[PDB]
């Protein structure tokens, strides 16, 4: 992937359901993205290489 | 034998939390986990400048 | 300036989130409340939050 907010390489699936859900990431404690949003308008969480 | 078996049994149901040595195993555990992953967390993201 | 409400994304819980950037790049040193009074007739008279 390539979102405007952050470079990186994930999977994305589309998994369920925590999230802030109007500003677009989220994080996992560190400065990683586990990692849905961004698409219009699901959860597309992602996971590491 | 019936005190013997009661003496076991009393080391059936007694692991959590207040009988270390079993506070020991997960200070093991969460020893060499925490070094591995929680070390290999702070070595990436992020160290540099 | 950021304004910030729980409004849109949190009303039930009281969480602020980012509702607008105003183009303000003059720095804010100070500010004031400004007062408001309401113009009620005496039997129209509330108590106000």
């Amino acid at each position: 992937y390539s979102l405007y907010g952050v470079s990186g390489r994930g999977v994305f699936q589309n998994c369920t359901a925590v999230g802030v859900r109007q500003q677009r990431f989220v994080y996992d404690a560190y400065q990683n993205l586990v990692g849905y949003y961004s698409d219009d308008g699901n959860y597309y969480c992602l996971r590491a290489c | 034998a019936n005190k013997f078996n009661q003496a076991l049994g009393a080391m059936q149901t007694g692991f959590t939390t207040t009988n270390e040595a079993f506070q020991k195993v997960q200070d093991a555990v969460n020893n060499n986990a925490q070094a591995l992953s929680k070390l290999a967390s702070e070595l990436s993201n992020t160290f540099g400048a | 300036v950021h304004l910030f409400s729980s409004r849109y994304v949190d009303l039930y819980g009281g969480n602020m989130f980012q509702f607008a950037t105003l183009p303000v790049y003059d720095t804010i040193k100070y500010y004031s409340i400004i007062p408001h009074s309401i113009r009620s007739i005496q039997s129209d008279r509330k108590a106000w939050a």
